[PDB]
């Protein structure tokens, strides 16, 4: 059993740059004085692609900019041009003793322009409501990077159990990220409270981002 | 008589010489096989040349080095035994006794798996198509297209099996053409 | 090319077993050796074992032997993993490759005893929005189905841009997921909108028309 | 009397064993001489084994067939050195006296152009690198890279000068690489 | 021995179009079931340099867009997309039988949309008035098709004699012609008139262009 | 990568012998046959036959057989062609090549008993143009030289675009040559525009600096 470890574990490199993702083998996989290290590339919702096989050879249809180096046990993949179409998951399988581990997989983020998140806010709809509960929806789209911090404010408090964030992917046409909150509550302690408000704190700006709603405005 | 034996080992060199010129470069499957019989026969004629210097002998210098070179050809054919049916474990294939290598080569043409002896099992393996019809390393597979080439071959010897991906297919004049079997891993037992 | 087609999504109750068919096209089915790969938790890919479809014998990974048993069917050139056992451990996405290269879409496996939930399907529409630029969002709502997956599109895929299906999140053992559309107010509500949600488990296809309220 | 000739021949089969197992794959230019001298010598010592049972003619029918087997070997070895003679005159090189084939193939690496026989001269010929060792049509020819290539080789036989030219050359795993020679024109002698 | 009777002479494509160029050897080429035919390109200037051999084999380095093809006595060579660099002469040479002869070669022509030629005139310069004789030049820079006929004028009456006409390669960057037409004549004579005139008669327009200049207006 | 270099243009009177060098570099010159190409008349390209550098056996074409004898030599990695008894068909250009990709620049033989004559080169500038937009064009001409070719650049090579260089055309057994830029007003007369005129048959290398009348 041979173990890969992958460094770093998360890798962040802007457009037109160097991406150096590092796989180094516990034990020498050398055979007949050949390493046979498989690159693959994983989406999101996709089955992994594979873009090097032993080490250096590039699969067909893989464009001419993943470069896989090293020997021994230290194995590098290198992109260069990096595309927008490049954040994936990359992964390193040792392909010379059985089992043929993968590595533990990078996460390739693209460094964009920083931008500003567009917010909206969803009061819970009708049929739920009639159901026996509610739930109070913020989304913000297109925004750059991925760290921010959204809050809930209940008639002039703001309220941190209770509520779920959701991170999309990075997506693969403007390298800009999505993020939904959602609040959810009982009916019993819906009405017993007026407004609701979704307040956003980015780095894009150094003003907190707020949209807010009330019950008896609907 | 000596005489008679004589005519056998004359016939066994005109065999390989009528092989060796008129049926060199020909790689036709029964062809091939009656080389690998007439290959896998040379080891008890050896035997035999030895055993009867040995028995019929001259003087005990010259019948000393033949009963020595009698084990010698003996163990270098039970060798060829022991490589063999070790080999016939792993792959379960008839042509594993064939007296020339002890590495065989896989290639999915047709839809069942043509294997065929190979000598070096090297890390790239050459596959050759002319007038539409596969060669892999000196085995004329038979009729196989650069579409309709093998997208992995395996190649199988003792206690190790290779993987060849296919790498890139060029086509040359037509049904002609070229391939790269490039190894990709290795499912050592 | 070379595709290989898996079957759908199953969620299977803990300590039984479940075959997952692993459906091949476009080349001579014997030929190539069978891979299968095991994702589990979405990032850890684990290589289960490689199985030879022109005569059957196999090669596992030390800690997939006794879990999962490979076997081919040469008539209709379908390769089969029988996972023996499954545990919570089990619930992962299993793919299986060719030459590395053809991959087939993975089988998410959802090793779980809890009990198969129709979505609740809800659509949202900014009713009353009072600001009405030539850029209105409007979204789909699914909460309480079990299990993953589900596909959410909109008006049977013939928009692609701007879409945004946002992942699905846990809470007390049901999962929920969103999809959101911005359109230029030039398109609502002119052209008809409507989530389509399919859930292949529950074997149900609802279709909602977003209406302003 | 003729229990030394079972010796001989005895060795004979030993060295043929030899070679044919334990160096078989070796590809030593001087141990591919070796190779080539025994499949030389095997023309004689199948004459010989026919003359001595054609001159120990006990009964005719053994002896009548041996005297006609004796011509069989007697003239394909008389053909050997007409194709090779005419075959020397075109190339002028010491190569064209090898006995498996009347084709040359001359692949001009480190500057000397290294002519080794070739047994097929197809359209397309595959040239291996592996290690950054090149071994063209399973001849060994040395060091040799992919960008060290030789842009042309070509194959001479008799009354044909094939000129091959470099296709393309995929580098694999580093040291290793790949390309293809497709023919491209032809001197007709 | 062999010969081969490329067809068209000359060939006019428009660009992104096909363009057929066939060569018919006059007997069958055929070696081992194998036609060796090369098809070289020479731009003026320069020396041909092989597109296809072996009638199919695409040369390393060659744009994909170049296709052999035929078999036997009848070989084609196709252009497709054609681009605004391939104006330059294709030959086709059969590599079977000694002499390796080539083909009769054709210039490939861009179809472009058709141009105005910019004219200009220009008088003797006064270094060469003083040496003993004059030469008048004409300049047609940036026209399409090339066929044009370029007429000079003296003093009312227009001349034949003593005009040489140069015509340039078409061009590689927009597939138009230039002309330079000369009218030289002794120092004896250039004083006896006044008006020098080019006229030119293009497909462009049914405008005749004129330029002229007077020896005493200088 | 590998580099032909051959002679340049030469004056060769008829009745006479011409040896055609070709220097060779990049790759190993006992390596690979040295095809020769003949090309007369701008168009019509013929095989004249090949050597190989490293035993010197010859293969000729049928009609240059006692014209061209191919040589070469190892020690420099230069092959030459002594072309024999040249008459006026030899006024051609003749080409070098190695695997039919690589190729020499082409020597241009021209076979006369004419005595090489020096250019004369004029400016020409539009004096009293009385027209001045931002497109004006000032030329070269080059009248009266024997024989080809000649090479006439632009202030050293410094301006390429915009250049048209007309093909020489003979009259009187000499040939006449131009060259013509078009620049804006922008530029003429603030930069300094010269015309360089070379010819290395006459071994002259003559500038003009052009100047409004
Ligand atoms: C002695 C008889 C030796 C075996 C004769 C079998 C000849 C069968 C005729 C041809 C069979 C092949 O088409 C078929 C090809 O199979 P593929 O289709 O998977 O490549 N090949 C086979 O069945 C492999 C048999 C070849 C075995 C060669 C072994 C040579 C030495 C064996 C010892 C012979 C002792 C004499
Ligand atoms: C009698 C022994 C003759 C063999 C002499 C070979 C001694 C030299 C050993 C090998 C030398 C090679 O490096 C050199 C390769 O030169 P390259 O670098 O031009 O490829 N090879 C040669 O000169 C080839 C010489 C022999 C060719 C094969 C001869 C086959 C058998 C000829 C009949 C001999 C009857 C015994
Ligand atoms: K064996
Ligand atoms: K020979």
């Amino acid at each position: 059993d041979i173990v890969m470890t992958q460094s770093p574990a998360s890798l962040a490199v802007s457009l037109g740059q160097r991406a150096t993702i590092s796989c180094k083998a516990s034990q020498s996989i050398d055979y007949d004085g050949d390493n046979y290290m498989n690159w693959y590339q994983q989406k999101p919702g996709q089955p992994p692609k594979l873009l090097i096989y032993t080490t250096s050879n590039l699969e067909s249809g893989i464009p001419a900019r993943f470069s896989g180096s090293g020997s021994g046990t230290d194995f590098t993949l290198n992109i260069h041009p990096v595309e927008e179409g490049d954040a994936a998951t990359y992964y390193c399988q040792q392909n010379n003793e059985d089992p043929y581990t993968f590595g533990g997989g990078t996460k390739l983020e693209i460094k964009r322009a920083d931008a500003a998140p567009t917010v909206s806010i969803f009061p819970p709809s009708s049929e739920q409501l009639t159901s026996g509960g509610a739930s109070v929806v913020c989304f913000l789209n297109n925004f750059y990077p991925k760290d921010i911090n959204v809050k809930w404010k209940i008639d002039g408090s703001e309220r941190q159990n209770g509520v779920l964030n959701s991170w999309t992917d990075q997506d693969s046409k403007d390298s800009t990220y999505s993020m939904s909150s959602t609040l959810t509550l009982t009916k019993d302690e819906y009405e017993r409270h007026n407004s609701y408000t979704c307040e956003a704190t980015h780095k894009t700006s150094t003003s907190p981002i707020v949209k807010s709603f009330n019950r008896n405005e609907c | 008589l000596l005489e008679q034996w004589n005519l056998v080992i004359g016939f066994l060199f005109l065999t390989w010489i009528c092989l060796l010129q008129f049926a060199y470069a020909n790689r036709n499957r029964f062809l091939y096989i009656i080389k690998l019989i007439f290959l896998w026969l040379l080891w008890p004629v050896t035997l035999a040349c030895f055993v009867l210097a040995a028995v019929y002998r001259i003087n005990w210098i010259t019948g000393g080095i033949a009963i020595a070179m009698a084990c010698l050809v003996g163990l270098m054919w039970l060798s060829y035994f022991i490589a063999s049916f070790r080999l016939f474990a792993r792959t379960r294939s008839m042509w594993s006794f064939n007296p020339e290598t002890n590495i065989l080569l896989n290639v999915p043409l047709h839809g069942t798996i043509l294997t065929r002896p190979l000598l070096e099992s090297e890390l790239v393996i050459g596959a050759v198509i002319l007038r539409g019809h596969l060669r892999i390393a000196g085995h004329h597979l038979g009729r196989c297209d650069i579409k309709d080439l093998p997208k992995e071959i395996t190649v199988a010897t003792s206690r190790t099996l290779s993987y060849y991906k296919l790498g890139a297919s060029q086509r040359v004049a037509g049904d002609s053409g070229f391939a790269a079997y490039s190894r990709y891993r290795i499912g050592n037992y | 090319e070379v595709q290989l087609q898996q079957s759908g999504p199953e969620l299977v109750k803990p300590g039984a077993s479940m075959k997952i068919s692993c459906k091949t096209s476009g080349y001579s089915f014997t030929g190539y050796t069978m891979n299968w790969v095991k994702q589990s938790h979405g990032k850890n890919l684990e290589w289960i074992g490689l199985i030879n479809p022109y005569n059957g014998d196999t090669s596992y990974n030390q800690k997939f032997k006794g879990k999962a048993t490979l076997t081919v069917d040469k008539s209709s050139s379908t390769a089969y993993m029988e996972l023996l056992s499954l545990t919570s451990e089990d619930s992962a996405v299993y793919y299986c490759e060719v030459i590395n290269t053809y991959w087939g879409q993975g089988t998410l496996v959802t090793v779980s005893a809890a009990k198969t939930t129709p979505p609740s399907v809800y659509p949202l529409a900014p009713g009353s929005a009072a600001q009405t630029n030539s850029m209105v969002t409007l979204g789909c709502l699914v909460k309480g189905y079990f299990p993953e997956p589900v596909t959410v599109t909109w008006n049977s895929g013939s928009l692609s841009s701007g879409v945004h299906t946002f992942p699905a999140v846990l809470q007390s053992d049901l999962y929920t997921l969103s999809s959101s559309v911005t359109v230029p107010s030039s398109t609502w509500p002119s052209e008809t909108v409507t989530c389509n949600v399919a859930h292949p488990a529950s074997s149900t296809k609802v279709d909602k028309k977003i209406v302003p309220r």
